[PDB]
């Protein structure tokens, strides 16, 4: 099984720097090139960056004026972005791909790298109560993502995680999961909300009040 | 060095053929390989066909890709479309640089009309001790996609506080989501709120109230 | 077994490429031009059994194709295009062993 797991995003001011982790896993990383591809709504895909298999040519898009350095650590199975002097349309969701010679045959799970001013926002996690529909509420956070899981990813059918709206700059969104109404009567049920940008992780358990 | 053109969106139908093309601007087409990646909302990209027409292992055979030199165009064809194909596709190719298309939204007319289904929360009690209030109501299993979202509080309609999403397919279906905000006291001063929404002529809602049964 | 190039058809892809009988054929990888970054991915096979040859050549399926092989012991890399047949519409090279 083939695994990308991508961290290091969040939200930097205008002019700063951010650097890029991409963790790779089942396969022979050494035999492969790897790169970066961002995307936005706007302008859809841009390629950013690739390395080799022996990190020894780095090849880098025009859309970046060698701002950005790409470098991989073989001992870790891992590579890196490194992106200097960053700009507002530098925002989008920053992809890893691995390479096979002509096309980018698996991608991660993506990162998103916003740049503003605004200072990160924390979430304020609430419990939402009434087979059964339970819910968690992530209320008035800053900039996106945000991740929920019911029971550590224990509970993943039945699980609807649903757009956010945006009012006076701040996200807010509702995460449901359906179950059993004897699945309720038992076992404890926890959503677990995690904000990469701030850092922070919340499980809550929903009881029925 | 070229860029790749694709149609903003195509419309087609359920169990109908799909073709898809993907117009280099500028250098012979066959001069470099081709590839197709799906890409669902809201996910990341999968990869459907590369190296021009090869297609990977766990991909359903009624795709299939072509060159045609004559037009300078990739074409990706999707027999017998199914509702599950729905999603944004890329064409991508290369020579000195990297290049992308610039992505066709699918979408397939003539799946099954969809009711919505309702589920509607109130504030939590943790909520209230910070004198506030959110309203919560939840609307999926509809199709299409067009929903008119308004609240009633005993009846009447309110505007101010209120923010609805923008419908959004997961899976197979479509979801949206809308919220009220409130003080505790306005939550607390009215019997009944209700979420109402109107979909197809046809109006569904549900109401909200601080009371209990006993 | 062992795999050595023993005749070449005279007008067939590896006679109008180079290839000249009394070759050691170490590798059969993807041909044509890769994209930035992924010139030296490994897709090819390192080969022994000669069948493992043919066998690579099906999975040509009429896409070029890079044979790393020895020339009185230096190592030489030449890329080719398999040729659809008009008979039964299988792809050769013309390389009798």
């Amino acid at each position: 099984e083939v695994q990308l797991v991508e961290s290091g995003g969040g939200l930097v001011q205008p002019g700063r720097s951010l650097k890029l982790s991409c963790a790779a896993s089942g396969f022979t990383f050494s035999n492969y090139g790897m790169a970066w591809v961002r995307q936005t709504p706007t302008k859809g895909l841009e390629w950013i960056a690739s390395i080799s298999a022996g990190g020894d040519k780095t090849y880098y898009g025009d859309s970046v004026k060698g701002r950005f350095s790409i470098s991989r650590d073989n001992a870790k199975t891992t590579h890196y972005l490194q992106m200097d002097s960053l700009r507002s349309e530098d925002t989008a969701t920053y992809y890893c791909a691995k390479t096979s010679r002509v096309y980018f045959d698996y991608w991660g799970q993506g990162v998103m790298v916003t740049v503003s001013s605004a200072e990160t926002t924390a979430p304020s996690v609430y419990p939402l109560a009434p087979m059964v529909t339970l819910g968690c509420l992530v209320k008035g956070y800053f900039p996106e993502p945000v991740t929920v899981t019911w029971n550590s990813g224990a509970l993943s059918s039945g699980v609807h995680t649903f757009p956010a709206v945006l009012q006076s700059g701040l996200y807010t969104l509702t995460s449901s999961v359906t179950v059993p109404s004897s699945t309720w009567s038992s076992q404890a049920v926890t959503c677990n909300v995690a904000h990469p940008a701030s850092s922070t992780k919340v499980d809550k358990k929903i009881v029925p009040r | 060095q070229f860029v790749l053109t694709q149609p903003n969106s195509v419309s087609t139908n359920l169990g109908s053929t799909v073709k898809l093309s993907c117009k280099r601007s500028t250098g012979n087409i066959g001069s470099n390989y081709v590839n197709w990646y799906q890409q669902h909302e809201g996910r990341s990209p999968t990869t459907m066909i590369y190296r021009d027409d090869k297609r990977p292992d766990g991909v359903p055979d009624r795709f299939s890709g072509s060159i045609d030199r004559s037009s300078n165009s990739a074409l990706l064809t999707i027999n017998n479309v199914q509702t599950e194909d729905e999603a944004d596709y890329f064409c991508h190719s290369y020579s000195s640089g990297i290049v992308f298309g610039g992505g066709t939204k699918l979408t397939v007319l003539g799946q099954p009309k969809s009711t919505p289904t309702l589920t509607v929360f109130p504030p939590s009690t943790e909520e209230l001790q910070g004198n506030k209030a959110t309203l919560v109501c939840l609307i999926s299993d509809f199709y299409p996609s067009d929903v008119e979202v308004a609240w009633k509080a005993n009846g009447a309609p309110i505007s101010q506080g209120v923010d609805t999403a923008n419908p959004t397919k997961q899976g197979n279906k479509y979801i949206a989501s809308s919220f009220l905000r409130l003080t505790a006291e306005q939550w607390r001063s009215r019997n009944s709120f209700t979420c109402q929404v109107t979909h197809e002529g046809n109006t569904v809602e549900k109401s909200l109230s601080p009371a209990e049964c006993v | 077994v062992k795999p050595v190039v023993g005749g070449v058809k005279k007008g067939s892809p590896a006679d109008q490429v180079g290839i000249k009988p009394g070759d050691l054929i170490l590798e059969v990888n993807e041909g044509g031009v890769a994209m930035p970054g992924a010139e030296d991915d490994v897709v090819g096979k390192k080969i022994n059994t000669w069948y493992e040859l043919v066998e690579e050549v099906r999975k040509s399926q009429g896409k070029a194709i890079k044979l790393k092989i020895l020339r009185n012991g230096k190592m030489i890399e030449k890329e080719l295009i398999p040729a659809k047949d008009p008979k039964t519409g299988t792809y050769f090279i013309g390389l009798f062993p």
